[PDB]
């Protein structure tokens, strides 16, 4: 969220050397090291065979709130 | 007409990080960019310069009354 904010202020003070730099080098050399941990999520909840259900906030963590 | 002023600024971005790169990869993407800049262009100048002449004139009109 840094380097999109970043590469656009560049874009719009006509900076050239510093948007280029950053959409096109900085953001993908950093997507592609999120892809790699994507891959391993999947495959531990397919040999548990139930997940973490202490990660994704559903109903059970909004009516504790409401009870305090 | 800011639809074709914004997709002009973000091609420019683009095409000047494709001259860094000296491959089979960016010397025919660069090709692509600078050739979708000329028909952008195209379909702008007579729609660019008919909005500013027409605020170009009325504008002035406006100080010679406060003159008046």
């Amino acid at each position: 969220d840094e380097l999109k904010a970043k590469a656009e202020d560049a874009e719009r003070r006509y900076d050239l050397a510093r948007a280029a730099d950053i959409r096109y080098y900085a953001i993908p050399d950093l997507e592609k090291r999120l892809a790699q941990l994507q891959a391993e999520k999947s495959q531990a909840d397919a040999e548990r065979a139930d997940g973490l259900l202490a990660e994704v906030v559903g109903p059970d963590q909004i009516m504790e709130v409401v009870s305090r | 007409i800011d639809k074709l002023e914004r997709r002009h600024l973000q091609l420019e971005v683009e095409a000047t990080a494709l001259e860094k790169e000296k491959d089979a990869a960016s010397k025919q993407r660069l090709q692509e960019v600078r050739a979708e800049m000329a028909r952008i262009q195209e379909e702008l100048r007579p729609l660019k310069m008919k909005y500013e002449s027409e605020k170009g004139r009325l504008d002035e009109i406006r100080n010679l009354s406060q003159r008046l």
